[PDB]
Parts: C-alpha cells; sequence; structure tokens
C-alpha cells in the first residue's frame, strides 16, 4: 500500500476492506443492543474496572459503558450521545437502524453494486418518509392523560412496570408543576435528589426543595412550620482584607480591642439580618431560614441560633434561582437595601437526618414553579437506574408538549412508512430504487426487534402486521402480549414525532457517510 | 478509536508471516518496478564499451565480468517477477549463448511501456494482444533484414571474422587475437559431417604470462603428472584402462586360504610373476603409455617402469572419455591387453612445466582430431575466467552459425529496422492494440540507448540520426563506437554483424516473459521461513 | 580501546545521483496516489484515526494530507505546498498535489535521459509563464452584484463535497457570511472570515436548520438568575477589565493600629466595586459582557439598575460582539463614551440548546461580524460540514476580490495544454520535449475525473483531446456524474481564475524545488 510505503508502521483498510470493517461493526453494535429494545428487553450489568454495579437498559449507557475500541463504533456512539443529548430518547433506535441500514445496503452492494446509488435512494426515501411521518403525526392538546401515556411508553421500556407507573405520576406531575404557558420548559428547575434509606417504590414528587445539607449548629430549631426564607449569597464568614492588613499592638489590651474590632463588618451584616427577622416577626410563631451560597462561621451562626433562626450555608449555585422561583423570593447578593418584600414563604421547614447525611425539606409551598423529585431505593445501583429512567421520562414529556403532535408507537408508524415506501418506489428513476427497498427494509428492522424481546419470530408477526395495514389502512403496532396486530393509537402507546425526526435525519446522514467511506487509515504517529 | 482491525474473510485467515498482493497497483506495478530495477543493474555493462562488475556471492567468490547471465546468476535476485525475467534470460542463454542482456533490456523496456499503457487508461488483455501481434510483425519482418550468410564454415580468417563481433562485447581491448584462437580451436573441430560439439572445445587456465601468449594445442591437456618414471614419448600409444592398474580382485569377499608352509612361502612370488606377465603382455603390443582411471599399484608402477611404460592417472571419468575421444582409444574394462582396433594412437606426449604448474600434453601434429584445447595464460585468475567466458560465448556463436548461417546488422540497426517497421505497420490497424503495438516498437529503442549511454555519447542525437539514416532507406547502419561526438556508420562494412537464432530467440524470449510478467494480477507469497539452498 | 576516527559523525548517511532523484519522484508519486481517488463530484470519503483518539472522516485533501505522518521529506515538502495551497486560496489541494506528482513522473523520464535538471526547470518554468497567460486569456469577467451567479459559482465549488445534498442552504450561508464580514475603514477593503465569520457547531438537530445569525451567538448564561434572559433592543456595553477589587502592580501593605481601620478598608473596598457599577449605570446600558470576573457585589448592582451581566467571554468573542453590535470595547468605565455605547442590536436571547444556556445577540442592524449555526448528526459530520463551508467562503472571497471565472471539469486543463502544445510547435531547441511533457502532464486533472467517475479513460480522454483542437472550444470539459464530453457554458461548472493560478503556480514550483535536489544528507544532530 501507498501508506504503508510512506509510513511503515500504519495501518490501512482500503475499497471493500474498509466497508467489511465498518459494517461488520455496525453488526455487532446492533447484535448487542438488539435485546434493549421495548419494555420486553432484558437488563443489562455493568461492570467498571473498580467494581462498580451499573444495572442499566439505555442504549447510550450501554454504548458508554462497553469496552469497545473501534472507530465506526465510536462514530455511532457520537451519533447515539448526540440523540440523547437533544432529544433524550432513540439511542437503541437509533443503533439498530443504522445498522439496518449498513446491512440491507450492503446486502446490494456484494453484488457489484455501487454505493454511490445506494445513498441516493436513501436520500429519496428519506425524503419521502419525512413527508409520510407528517402525514401521519396526530395534533392533540396535551392534557394530563396524553403526557401519562407518553411517560408509560417510556418509563415502562426503562424500568419495571410498577415502578414506571409511580414515575409517570412522579415526572407528569413535576412537569405540569413548572411549566408556564407560551413559554419554554426549563428542566433545570427540578432538582433530582437520591436519598438511599426506602424501597425503590417510594420515590415521590415534593412540591419544593430537597437540599443535601442542613444547619451545622446544634441549637438550631430542627422544624419551622411557618417560615419566610432569606435566599442570599453573601459571605457571613470572616473575610480577610485584600491589600495584606495585619495588626500592630502594644499591648494585650489592645490586641484584645482589635480582635473585638476585626468581626465588626460581619456582625453588622449578622445584625442587619437579625434586625429584618424582628422587624417582620415579632412572635415566636413564625420561623426565619437563611439559605446562603457562602459559608457561615462558628460566630455567626451562634448570633443566627440565639434569634431563633435556621441557617444554610454552601448551597448549590443553582439552588438560589430554584429557591427564587418556590419561595418566591429574591436572591440576594448583598444586604444593602433588603426588606420584607424580598422574603420567600415556606409553608413548612424541617431537617431529616440519614446516616451521616442531612437533609432539609421546604415543602407547603404557595404556588412552586420549581420542584424536586426524591429518588429512593435500597442500593445505588438502583438510583442511578431510576435517574436515568426519570430523565428519559422527563425529555419525553417535554418533547410531547414543546411538539403539539405526537406519533403512534408500538412499530405502527414505520411500518406504515415502509409501506409507502415500497408504493413509492416506482416512482424513483434510475436504480436507486434498490436503496429505496433497502431503506424500507431498515426502516422495518425495530417490529422485528420488537417480535424477538417479546418472544415472537420476525416472519409470521411481521406479515400479519403488514397484512392488517394493507387492508384496514390505519396504523397498527405489534402487541408485546400475543404478537397480533394491534393499533397503538386507542391502547396509548405513543412516540415523540421530534424523536422520530431525528432518528430518521441523524440514521440517514450517518448510513450515507459510512457507505461512502472506502479507505481508513491509522497513520498519525 | 486508535487501531485498525483486520478485514473479515481473507484478510484475517492469512498465515501469520504471508504477504498478499492484488490488484493493479499493489502487484502490477510493483512487479514492473521490480523488473526495471533488475534491468536498471544489469545495463551498464551492455556493448563493447560496457563496464566490467565485482560480483561477491554468499560464499566470498569473486565474480568480475560483465556477463549478463553470469551477474544474474551471482545475484541472489528475491521478487519473483525479476526472478521469471532471470529464468528468461537463463533460457535465452542456455538455447543460443548470447543475448541474455538483450533479453533484460527488452522486457524492461516493454514492461516499463506496459505501465505507461496502463496508466493511460489501457487494459491488461488489450496490452497483451498488442505486443503478441507486434512480436509476431517482428519475426515475420526478421528474415528481410538478413544483410549476409556465413556461407563457409572451414575458412580460418573468415571464420574469425564471423565471431569478432560475439567477442567484441567481452574483451574489447584485444578481440582479433581471441576471434583468431576461437576460429583455429574450431575449425579444428567440426569435421566434414555437419554436427558440431560444444563440449569438444576445453580450456585450460594456466597463470602466469597474460592472456596475449595463449594458444591452440590439438588434443588435451591435464595439470598432473607422470605416476613413472617415463616422461616423454615420440610415437605414442596410449592403452586406456578404466580399471585400476592392478590384479582385479572378487567382488564379494577375498579370503587367501593358507593350509601348509609351502603355499604361504610361493603366494607373493606367484601373484608378483602374475602382474608381471600381465604387465609385459601390455607391453609386447607395442604400447608405451598407458592411462588409467583408478589407483596405480606399487608393482605395477614397478613392473611399467621395468618396460619402459609412462603411466598417467586421469582420476575423473569425463578426463578418461575425452582422452579416449581425442587419441582414439577405448577404456578397457579389465587389464587385458588392447587390440588394434582398440589401440590408442598419438603424435607425442610429455611431461612439460607451464609457468609453476606440471602438466601432462597429449599433443597431435596434424591439425586435427576430435578434441582442441585453448590453453588460456594471464596475470589473474579472474581475467582467465572472463576470457574463458569470452571463448565459450564465442564458441556458441560459432555453434549457432552451424544450425543457421544467416546474420543480421549489429550495433543497433537491426533494432532500429525493426522499430521504425514496426511502427510503420502500428499506424495502419485501427483500435485500441495500436498503442500496445507502438510502444512495442518504441522498446526496441532501449538497445541502441543502452549502448550510447555506455558509449559516452547523447542516446537522443544517435536515435535521431539513425531514423533519418533507416528513412533515406539505409537498413545496416548503427551508431560509431570509435566517435567522441554521436556518429554513425554502416555495420555490413564494418562487419559487425550479430546472429538472426540469436535475434529470434531473444525477441521471443523476452516478449513472453514480458507477457507472462503481464499476466499476474494477485500475488500470494508464503512466510520465506528457511530453504537455504 | 582506540575507538575509531572519521570525518563526520555516526549515524550520519549520504546518498547521491540518479537514486535520490528517483526516490523524491516515488514519494511524490506516492503522496499523490493516497488522494487521487478523491477528487471530483464522486469522490469518496476517507476516515483517518487521529493519535489523540479523534476521527476524521472527510473529503478534502489538505486535511487527510495534514493528519498522515511521512518520513520522506519529499513527501514533507508535498503536505507543505498542500497547506500552502489550502492557506492561500482555500480549495484546490487535492488538485495542485496531483499535478505535482504528475509533473515530476513525466519529469523523471527526461532524468533517466541524460537531460540535466536545470534544463528541465527552465522548460517548466516557460510552461508555467504559457499557462498563467493562457488561463488569463481564456477567462470571463463575473459582476459580483448579481446574486444568482455568486451562488453558482459557490455550488460549483462545493458540489465535490457532502454538503451538494444542501447545496442551496451551504451556499446561501455562505454568501451571506462573507457579504456580512466584508468590511471598509480608511479606504482600506478588508474581508476577513477567519475572525468574524465563526462556525459554532452544536451536535443534535437536522442540517437543514442550520442558520448564519445576523449577529454573535456564543456559549454563556448570566451571571445572576435574576438578570433578564430577554432583553428587546438592548444597549450593549462591553469591558474587558475585572469588575472586582484587586491587588495594585505595587507591593503595598497597610499596617492597622485603630480599631475602627478594617472595617474601614473593607467599607471603601465595597465603595469602590459601587463606584465601578455606578459610572458603568451613568450610561445607561441594557447589558454588559465582560472578559474578566464580576464579582458578586457588582452583579448586585447591576441588577439594581436592571442589566443583565455575562461574567467571562473570550477576547474573539468579545471582538466579534463588538463588530456585530457596534460596541467599542473599553477597559476603564470612568472614560466610557456614548459612542462606546453598542446599539444596533436588534434582539438579545439567552434560550436553552439541549442542555445547556446560549446567549444570541442576533438581529443586528449592519452587522460586520456574524456566527454559523451548525446543527447536525454528530461531532465529526459538524467538522466535515464546516470544512466545506470554509471552502465555500474562500471561494466566495477569492471571487469578491478577482472576479475573472475559467470553466472546470478540467477544461481549462485541457485548452491550456492544446494551447502550449500549439506554442511548442515552433519551438526548435531541446526545451520542447519537456514543455510538451508537462502539457501533456496538465491532462491528469481531466483524466482522474474520468478515473473517479467510472468510465473509460483513453476513448473519452482521446475525444475530449480532438474537441480541443477545434477553433473554440475552451470550454469543454467532461461530466464527473455521468461521464461524457459537455460544454461548461451549460453545465455551469466554473471556478475562480485565482484558485486556477495558484494550483498550477505551486504544482509548478514544486516541481522545480523537487528537481534541483540531489545528494540528500540525513541523520546530524542540531
Ligand atoms: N407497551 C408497549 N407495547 C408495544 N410496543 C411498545 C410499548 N412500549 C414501547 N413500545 C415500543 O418499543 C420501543 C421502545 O424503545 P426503547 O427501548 O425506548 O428505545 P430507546 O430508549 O432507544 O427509545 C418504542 O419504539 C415503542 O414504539
Ligand atoms: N564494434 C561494435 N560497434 C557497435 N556495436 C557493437 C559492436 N560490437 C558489438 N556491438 C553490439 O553489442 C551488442 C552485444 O551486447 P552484449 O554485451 O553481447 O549483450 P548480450 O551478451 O546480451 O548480447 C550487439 O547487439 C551488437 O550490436
Ligand atoms: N459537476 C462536475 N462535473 C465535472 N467536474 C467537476 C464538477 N464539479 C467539480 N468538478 C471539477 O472537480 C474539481 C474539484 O474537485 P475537488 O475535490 O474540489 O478538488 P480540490 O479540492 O482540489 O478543488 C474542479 O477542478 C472541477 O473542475
Ligand atoms: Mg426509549
Ligand atoms: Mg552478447
Ligand atoms: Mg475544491
Amino acid at each position: 500500500a501507498a501508506v504503508k510505503t510512506l509510513n511503515p508502521k500504519a495501518e490501512v483498510a482500503r475499497a471493500q476492506a474498509a466497508l467489511a470493517v465498518n459494517i461488520s461493526a455496525a453488526r455487532g453494535l446492533q447484535d448487542v443492543l438488539r435485546t434493549n429494545l421495548g419494555p420486553k428487553g432484558t437488563m443489562k450489568m455493568l461492570v467498571s474496572g473498580a467494581g462498580d454495579i451499573k444495572l442499566t437498559k439505555d442504549g447510550n449507557v450501554l454504548l458508554h459503558e462497553m469496552q469497545i475500541q473501534h472507530p465506526t463504533a465510536s462514530l455511532i456512539a457520537k451519533v447515539a450521545t448526540a440523540q440523547d443529548d437533544i432529544t433524550g430518547d432513540g439511542t437503541t433506535s437509533n443503533v439498530l437502524i443504522i445498522g439496518e441500514l449498513l446491512k440491507q445496503a450492503d446486502l446490494y452492494i456484494s453484488e457489484g453494486l455501487h454505493p454511490r446509488i445506494i445513498t441516493e435512494g436513501f436520500e429519496a426515501a428519506k425524503e419521502k418518509a419525512l413527508q409520510f411521518l407528517e402525514e401521519v403525526k396526530v395534533s392533540r392538546e396535551m392534557d394530563r392523560e396524553t403526557l401519562i401515556d407518553v411517560a408509560r411508553t417510556s418509563l415502562r421500556t426503562k424500568v419495571h412496570a410498577e415502578l414506571a407507573d409511580v414515575l409517570t405520576e412522579a415526572v407528569v406531575d413535576s412537569i405540569l408543576a413548572i411549566k408556564k404557558q407560551d413559554e419554554p420548559i426549563d428542566l433545570f428547575m427540578i432538582e433530582i435528589m437520591e436519598m438511599k434509606h426506602k424501597s425503590e417504590t417510594d420515590t415521590s414528587l415534593i412540591r419544593g426543595l430537597v437540599l443535601d445539607h442542613g444547619a451545622r449548629h446544634p441549637d438550631m430549631k430542627k422544624r419551622v412550620e411557618d417560615a419566610y426564607i432569606l435566599t442570599c449569597n453573601v459571605s457571613l464568614e470572616y473575610e480577610k482584607t485584600e491589600v495584606n492588613s495585619g495588626f500592630f499592638y502594644k499591648s494585650a489590651e489592645e490586641r484584645e480591642k482589635l480582635v473585638k474590632a476585626e468581626r465588626k463588618f460581619i456582625e453588622d451584616r449578622v445584625k442587619k439580618i437579625i434586625e429584618l427577622k424582628r422587624k417582620v416577626c415579632g412572635d415566636s410563631d413564625k420561623g426565619f431560614v437563611v439559605i446562603n451560597q457562602k459559608g457561615i462561621d462558628p460566630f455567626s451562626l451562634d448570633a443566627l441560633s440565639k434569634e431563633g433562626i435556621v441557617a444554610l450555608r454552601r448551597a448549590k449555585r443553582r439552588n438560589m434561582e430554584r429557591l427564587t422561583l418556590a419561595c418566591g423570593g429574591v436572591a440576594l447578593n448583598s444586604f444593602d437595601d433588603l426588606s420584607p418584600d424580598c422574603l420567600g414563604h415556606a409553608g413548612l421547614v424541617y431537617e431529616y437526618t440519614l446516616g451521616e447525611e442531612k437533609f432539609t425539606f421546604i415543602e407547603k409551598c404557595n404556588n412552586p414553579r420549581s420542584v424536586t423529585l426524591l429518588i429512593k431505593g435500597p442500593n445505588k445501583h438502583t438510583l442511578t437506574q431510576i435517574k436515568d429512567a426519570v430523565r428519559d421520562g422527563l425529555r419525553a414529556v417535554k418533547n410531547a408538549i414543546d411538539d403539539g403532535c405526537v406519533v403512534p408507537g408500538a412499530g405502527a408508524v414505520e411500518v406504515a412508512m415502509a409501506e409507502a415506501l415500497i408504493k413509492h418506489k416506482p416512482s424513483v428513476k434510475g436504480r436507486a430504487q434498490l436503496g429505496v427497498q433497502a431503506f424500507a427494509d431498515a426502516l422495518l428492522i425495530i417490529p422485528k426487534v420488537l417480535a424477538q424481546n417479546s418472544g415472537f419470530d420476525l416472519q409470521e408477526t411481521l406479515v400479519k402486521i403488514q397484512a392488517e395495514h394493507s387492508e384496514s389502512g390505519q396504523l397498527v403496532g405489534v402487541d408485546l402480549n400475543t404478537g397480533e396486530p394491534m393499533v397503538a393509537a386507542e391502547v396509548g402507546v405513543w412516540d415523540n414525532y421530534c424523536v422520530k425526526k431525528q432518528l430518521l435525519h441523524s440514521c440517514t446522514v450517518i448510513a450515507t457517510n459510512i457507505l461512502l467511506v472506502d479507505e481508513i487509515m491509522r497513520a498519525g504517529m | 478509536a486508535l487501531h485498525v482491525p483486520k478485514a473479515p474473510g481473507f484478510a484475517q485467515m492469512l498465515k501469520e508471516g504471508a504477504k498478499h498482493f492484488s490488484g493493479l497497483e499493489e502487484a502490477v506495478y510493483r512487479n514492473i518496478q521490480a523488473c526495471k530495477e533488475l534491468a536498471q543493474t544489469t545495463r551498464t555493462a551492455y556493448g563493447p564499451n560496457g563496464m566490467n562488475k565485482m560480483v561477491i556471492n554468499h560464499l566470498e567468490k569473486l565474480f568480475v565480468t560483465n556477463d549478463a547471465a553470469t551477474i544474474l546468476r551471482e545475484l541472489e535476485v528475491q521478487h519473483p517477477a525479476a526472478k521469471m525475467i532471470v529464468m528468461a534470460s537463463h533460457m535465452q542463454e542456455q538455447e543460443v549463448g548470447d543475448g541474455t542482456n538483450f533479453v533484460l533490456v527488452f522486457a524492461g523496456a516493454l514492461l516499463e511501456l506496459a505501465e505507461e499503457l496502463l496508466r493511460i487508461g489501457l487494459s491488461v488483455s488489450e496490452v497483451i494482444e498488442g505486443y503478441e501481434i507486434a512480436c509476431r510483425k517482428a519475426h515475420e519482418i526478421l528474415p528481410n533484414l538478413v544483410c549476409c550468410s556465413a556461407k563457409n564454415l572451414r575458412d580460418i580468417d573468415e571464420v574469425s571474422s564471423l565471431l569478432r563481433t560475439s567477442i567484441m562485447s567481452k574483451q574489447y581491448g584485444n578481440e582479433v587475437f581471441l576471434a583468431k584462437l576461437i576460429a583455429q580451436a574450431c575449425v579444428s573441430i567440426f569435421p566434414d559431417s555437419g554436427h558440431f560439439n560444444v563440449d569438444n572445445i576445453r580450456v585450460c587456465k594456466i597463470l602466469g604470462s597474460g592472456i596475449s601468449s595463449s594458444s591452440v594445442l590439438h588434443g588435451m591437456v591435464f595439470k598432473k603428472e607422470t605416476e613413472g618414471d617415463v616422461t616423454s614419448v615420440k610415437d605414442a600409444k596410449i592403452a586406456v584402462y578404466s580399471c585400476p592398474f592392478d590384479g582385479m580382485i572378487t567382488e564379494t569377499k577375498g579370503t587367501v586360504l593358507i593350509k601348509t608352509a609351502e603355499e604361504l612361502m610361493n603366494f607373493s612370488k606367484g601373484e608378483e610373476n602374475l602382474m608381471d606377465a600381465q604387465v609385459k603382455a601390455i607391453a609386447d603390443t607395442g604400447a608405451n603409455v598407458v592411462v588409467t582411471g583408478g589407483k596405480v599399484a606399487d608393482m605395477a608402477l614397478h613392473y611399467a617402469n621395468k618396460y619402459n611404460i609412462m603411466l598417467v592417472r586421469l582420476n575423473s571419468k569425463w578426463d578418461l572419455r575425452r582422452l579416449c575421444k581425442t587419441v582414439g582409444a577405448t577404456a578397457l574394462p579389465r587389464l587385458t591387453p588392447p587390440v588394434l582396433e582398440e589401440m590408442g594412437h598419438c603424435d607425442s606426449v610429455y611431461l612439460s612445466e607451464v609457468g609453476d604448474t606440471q602438466v601432462v600434453v597429449f599433443k597431435h601434429e596434424k591439425e586435427d582430431g576430435a578434441i582442441s584445447t585453448i590453453v588460456l595464460r594471464g596475470s589473474t585468475d579472474n581475467l582467465m575466467d572472463d576470457i574463458e567466458r569470452a571463448v565459450d560465448d564465442g564458441v556458441n556463436t560459432f555453434k549457432v552459425l552451424t544450425r543457421d548461417k544467416r546474420l543480421v546488422p549489429g550495433g543497433g540497426a537491426t533494432e532500429i529496422e525493426l522499430a521504425k517497421q514496426i511502427t510503420s505497420y502500428g499506424e495502419t490497424c485501427p483500435g485500441l492494440e495500436q498503442y500496445a503495438i507502438k510502444k512495442f516498437a518504441e522498446a526496441f529503442e532501449a538497445i541502441p540507448r543502452a549502448l550510447a549511454e555506455n558509449s559516452g555519447v547523447k542516446a537522443n542525437e544517435v536515435i535521431s540520426k539513425l531514423y533519418a539514416v533507416h528513412q533515406e532507406g539505409n537498413k545496416n547502419v548503427g551508431l560509431d563506437i570509435e566517435a567522441e561526438v554521436p556518429a554513425v556508420k554502416d555495420m555490413l562494412e564494418a562487419g559487425i554483424l550479430d546472429t538472426y537464432l540469436g535475434k529470434y530467440w531473444a525477441i521471443k524470449l523476452a516478449t513472453n516473459a514480458a507477457v507472462t510478467v503481464l499476466r499476474v494480477d494477485q500475488i500470494i507469497m508464503a512466510k520465506p521461513a528457511g530453504g537455504p539452498k | 580501546g582506540h575507538r575509531p576516527v572519521l570525518v563526520l559523525s555516526q549515524n550520519t548517511k549520504r546518498e547521491s545521483g540518479r537514486k535520490v532523484q528517483s526516490g523524491n519522484i516515488n514519494a511524490a508519486k506516492t503522496i499523490a496516489d493516497i488522494i487521487r481517488t478523491c477528487l471530483g463530484p464522486k469522490s469518496m470519503m476517507k476516515m483517518l484515526l487521529d493519535p489523540m483518539g479523534g476521527i476524521v472522516m472527510t473529503n478534502d485533501g489538505n486535511a487527510i494530507l495534514r493528519e498522515i505522518q511521512v518520513q520522506h521529506p519529499a513527501a514533507k515538502s508535498m503536505i507543505e505546498i498542500s497547506r500552502t495551497q489550502d492557506e492561500e486560496v482555500g480549495d484546490g489541494t487535492t488538485s495542485v498535489i496531483i499535478l505535482a506528482g504528475e509533473m515530476l513522473s513525466v519529469a523523471e523520464h527526461f532524468l533517466e535521459q541524460q537531460m540535466h535538471p536545470t534544463v528541465v526547470i527552465s522548460a517548466y518554468r516557460k510552461a508555467l509563464d504559457d499557462m498563467i497567460s493562457t488561463l488569463k486569456k481564456i477567462s470571463i469577467p463575473v459582476d459580483i452584484s448579481d446574486s444568482d451567479m455568486m451562488l453558482n459559482i459557490i455550488n460549483s465549488s462545493i458540489t465535490t463535497k457532502a454538503i451538494s445534498r444542501w447545496s442551496s442552504l451551504a451556499c446561501n450561508i455562505a454568501l451571506d457570511a462573507v457579504k456580512m464580514v466584508q468590511f471598509e475603514e480608511n479606504g482600506r477593503k478588508e474581508i476577513d472570515i477567519k475572525k468574524y465569520a465563526r462556525v459554532e457547531k452544536i451536535p443534535g438537530g437536522i442540517i437543514e436548520d442550520s442558520c448564519v445569525l445576523r449577529g454573535v451567538m456564543i456559549n454563556k448564561d448570566v451571571t445572576h438568575p435574576r438578570m433578564r434572559r430577554y432583553i428587546k433592543n438592548p444597549r450593549i456595553v462591553l469591558l474587558d477589565s475585572s469588575l472586582e477589587y484587586k491587588k495594585g502592580e505595587s507591593q503595598t501593605d497597610i499596617e492597622i493600629t485603630r480599631e475602627e481601620d478594617f472595617t474601614r478598608i473593607l467599607q471603601m473596598e465595597e465603595e469602590y466595586i459601587q463606584q465601578l457599577c455606578e459610572d458603568i449605570i451613568q450610561l445607561k446600558p441594557d447589558v454588559v459582557i465582560t472578559e474578566k470576573g464580576i464579582s458578586d457585589l457588582a452583579q448586585h448592582y447591576l441588577m439594581r439598575a436592571n442589566i443583565t451581566a455575562i461574567r467571562r467571554v473570550r477576547k474573539t468573542d468579545n471582538n466579534r460582539i463588538a463588530r456585530a453590535c457596534g460596541a467599542r470595547i473599553v477597559s476603564r468605565p470612568e472614560e466610557l463614551r456614548e459612542d462606546d455605547v453598542g446599539t444596533g442590536a436588534g434582539l438579545l436571547e439567552i434560550k436553552k440548546i439541549g442542555d445547556e444556556y446560549f446567549t444570541f445577540i442576533t438581529d443586528c442592524k449592519d452587522p460586520k461580524a456574524c456566527t454559523i449555526l451548525l446543527r447536525g448528526a454528530s461531532k465529526e459530520i459538524l467538522s466535515e460540514v464546516e470544512r466545506n463551508l470554509q471552502d465555500a467562503m474562500q471561494v466566495c472571497r477569492n471571487v469578491l476580490l478577482d472576479p475573472q471565472l475559467v470553466p472546470g471539469g478540467g477544461a481549462s486543463e485541457m485548452a491550456v495544454a492544446h494551447a502550449l502544445t500549439e506554442k511548442s510547435k515552433a519551438m526548435t531547441g531541446v526545451e520542447q520535449w519537456p514543455y510538451r511533457a508537462v502539457a501533456q502532464a496538465l491532462e491528469v486533472i481531466p483524466r482522474t475525473l474520468i478515473q473517479n467517475c467510472g468510465a473509460s479513460t483513453i476513448r473519452l480522454l482521446t475525444s475530449l483531446r480532438a474537441k480541443h483542437t477545434q477553433e473554440n472550444c475552451e470550454t469543454w470539459g467532461v461530466n464527473g456524474e455521468t461521464g461524457t464530453l459537455v460544454d461548461m457554458k451549460e453545465l455551469g461548472i466554473w471556478e475562480p481564475l485565482a484558485v486556477k493560478l495558484q494550483t498550477y503556480k505551486t504544482a509548478v514550483e514544486t516541481a522545480v524545488l523537487l528537481l534541483r535536489i540531489d545528494d540528500i544528507v540525513s541523520g546530524h544532530k542540531k
């Protein structure tokens, strides 16, 4: 080879070798990820180099955690990473469709066909398929029932049935809580907090915040009923001068005076806080909670606790916005002009201790625009799996709300798309009809994998579903319990329209680019 | 994303050390490059102005020569395509005896132009077909290019003039003297019967006195000595014995069974008397020279000395057979005295010293016989070896002339005429084969180009002049060696001629090798492993 | 003992003669053969494995050549000329390499035929001059006011890349970006797309959604959540100095003896920050953008005046914002002027894409800087799209500066070859043969196009050569998609004159450079 002649220690795969290598890698990835698809899939168990246990079913997590060192695998992993980053679902379907597109293209390339014609057919089929998908989408008013159905169709595929049922209500209620009319949904306003002391079905939604840190002074009250929240970002600990001050004294009395006088700056702000608390609530019935993004030294903690004030230090940066939206106050960076109108309100604040860790609950808010999801489980891997599942569910519900439409699932949409592509194939001139047929066959992979995961066979189930679709014209999918054709619209098996569109676009682009690769080099050394 | 795996299928199933080159660029171009490299190494030894090359083989033996076949033999060529080219060269050497460098040069030019044709869009099959058509055209044309014939081989001056050109490429400075020597040696051989035996010419290399002192001896010369005391005979009566010069013994097992004292006392006396009787019976036939192929017994030597018999012990059977041929005797299987028909005769046998080497000479006064010997002198072993190679080339040229007497002009004249005629023919035939035919014609330019390059002149001027002259019609004109400026002159008058069979076989073998190399598409080389021999 | 004594140091090799020339020419031919198949509209793509673990799936010749490592110095020279061609004009990188390889290949013949390299070099230079004359002769003018012609030129430039599927959108984006970047000040015209035409790649979405913004987009968010994330008609103020309290350059130390000096010093730090914020506010801006940190207390004083603050932008991003919104970066807020206030941005929106916040200063009126937001399947796809966009913008700039055009698809190559042969028919010296050899070696571009198209080289090239011998056939090339000879007045494939001039000059000069070279010496330490 020319490259090996120029660089002796270089690896080269050229002409049919590059296609063979890429298609073999894609087929291996597809074979690994077949068992993930559908709720009837098999959980994969991942052990890291440090012995950490990872129980998961996601395509993206599996791709990241497989010990794979292949270039084509890296490309497909990046594609799935983008898929997860933007839409949050469809990574397994992404890998399956890419692999099946490559396999169907090879089925014709091995008979002397050129990949360029296959790519042209792929482009035409993708255009027609996007048109059909636009035609078939169901524009619906996203009420609570439809969102529950979408969240179910995600979570059941991700986790156990009862856990999915709980997470559906949790995710849908959280999204409806934070959502503002005609305003983009900000998913940063949903805390995903982990606790490790109860069963997995104890995961719930708190209409407020849960903080992983509690009061650092034992004398502070552990439970405040009616609380006023002061969200601040002001340092309440001793701070040294920027210009290297140092102290100079000539006796012990002057040293005592300077010690007493070096606390005055922080004491002024503590006095301001205490005066505000005294003015706002003159009785002991109401409470006062101070949440600070910066540290609070023990002197200030004692001064505050002597006034019946609960003070939390070193809060998270996003917790400022979370508390501002939920409790309803103003995040303060300085106490120059602080008024009772900048105080948030919480209907209940209490501290929960779990082992060596302490938590603070802020509930009973008036109208919390930011809420938290409390993930509870007996194991760490259970918590991680539930976090992944709730991420997928939140993404699915957000996509369903954003795009007012939704697409029938259970494999119906791609069956209809393949049938439409076959009907449209004669309209394509030249030999791009072979590429169109390959694209349709690749689109048909999802019902096949669903049938295998349900325990059925590809041929019988697929021909039954296609015959039912052709005879009736409805969107018939795969019934994973019986295998008979079934219309996903009534049963509530829904898929995100954006997810399907992204799947089509990304899969077609990456398959076309891979098919046109004819030479692989590693000669940078 | 840091390693490229081997493609599934044949790439993975390939053995550990094996190699697989497939396709045009990976295989055909590489083979053409290797053949071009081999031709480049051998090129600078072409023509009278070719420079000698000192090659040291794996056994530390030193070869200095400008013979292409010898250089290829002493070079450990590894590339298979160059190996096939070397095989073609050796086949040309075996078939004719001269034209090996022509074979390499033509094969290299053909393969290089084939690479050019493949690069400009032609296919391998079309190039091969065009080359075959052009080779057939050249073979048809060649008989029409004959300028003169041998027309006599019993002459000395004419044969020397004919053989001068063949031994002018080697030993350019002094070729007339070598031509005379080889002509005399060959004319001694080659009786009225048309058959000529190349092996009948013997070369003896004796160091010391420079090659100008070489001579031709009508007989055999052996670098040996005489067992007995007699060292010269003037009326030689050689008796040849393949058996050892001793009393024959049984083949199972000889046990002297003694049972009485009288037998023990008489055994040695009887054995000696028997051996004496046998030797005297041999001598009574008039034989005075005895040549034996085996060990000489002490008693046999003593009794041969007593009867004045010259003893020579030729150890090798080939020398014994050649002496039988040259003297006219038959190798007897036993020690019986020879009969008149088996009796060997020679004009003179004597022991002589040449330089510091003791030799035994079987000399015929007549300028005839079955075997003739060329005594080569020199100041270096390598010089004598090169002179012997030149002698072999001249003898092979004489053999070719005996087979076919037609001659064609040399010095690139025949090559230029063939190129012009093939170019003219190729401009008439339409189709994609015209490019291949034109390239085949152009490949003949490498011969005058090599001659001009070795002569120190500009090759392009010589080629243009040759085309012009052949365009007027002088088809016997080649480049002039004795000229600093690029110049051309007639070859028929200068006596620079090439054998027709040499050109015919060289062209055929070169084009066959080029076509065979082109036909190869894939190369599957195994692990080299060992194989020292 | 008795260590060997010798003139040069060890590990110092030296080879000379025909071997060096043959090796150099073979190295150049190998470099050419590496990317020979990546030329034309039907070129295949290559996957290159970065030693740092990355993957570069690309069709551009320059990226392929710069991502590989070679040991032969002639290959290094070839890679250097490829980089030079890429930097000077933007495209034509895989054409100049092929041309140089072919020229050296045809020079090897004359080197082997007892011709001194200097004669070959003189013939090469005469041929290059005549090529320049012929290209200047056969060019056609182009009016830059016609948008359709510019779009067609950019399309012809990008038909050979992977973006030809969305060619229309790509051409519109490139043309708009080049028009926006174009600037003139003090009578010095400037089209600087390497600084003020930024390409941002955000994986995901669809490629059809990529567009060029009338402004600048950065990956930044407000310092404090109370700040507005949507302002209708902001007044931009740019800074490149910290809004914090920092130590001075001179070594300074305080000495506190009175009790109230510590608190006084801290209060004066706060008052200094307040004074800086008040100086900023006196101009009444809507947003403040700084390249250095902004203190939390400064954030409080800025929010008190209802001002959005972006904390730490890069120097280049700040320059782009200044060019787009018409602001002027200042360091000391005490010296702020109304002229430095950036008015002209029609909208500042800070939205979230995926899981990250992005700041948009789009909707500017007469902006001199722009950002190209690229959305696609993955990182490598977006990298290749960015490379194609760079090629398109470079071609657009070349056409804007140099408004002549020459036919593409090898038509210019064949026309120049025919003119060179006609001129060589008149010479009588020995230099004519290398001259004609270069003339016919220029035919490698149509031959490579035919080879990549899959058609037969011999008869198609012969027919094209016969066609170019007529009176008016200078615009006859080949189809890279159908393998037929067509007039480029109909196909519409045209290339900038500057690109072809640079390609021919670089190829001929690389051939000259590698022809002059003999007696390679290697191994010596610095
Ligand atoms: N209850 C159900 N019955 C039938 N099909 C279902 C059901 N739930 C989900 N599916 C189908 O199974 C697929 C599940 O894919 P999934 O495992 O979520 O892959 P990804 O996580 O990559 O999206 C969906 O495409 C959906 O159409
Ligand atoms: N005196 C001469 N002048 C010109 N050419 C000569 C002369 N003698 C021999 N030649 C040429 O040299 C060639 C022989 O080259 P040589 O070294 O014998 O190669 P090979 O052994 O392969 O024939 C012949 O073709 C002949 O034309
Ligand atoms: N549609 C087409 N038909 C024929 N030739 C084309 C076409 N489009 C571009 N070309 C030719 O291909 C060349 C561009 O190939 P490209 O891969 O861009 O090489 P480079 O990167 O060196 O410019 C141009 O010289 C042009 O003449
Ligand atoms: Mg999913
Ligand atoms: Mg010879
Ligand atoms: Mg280009």
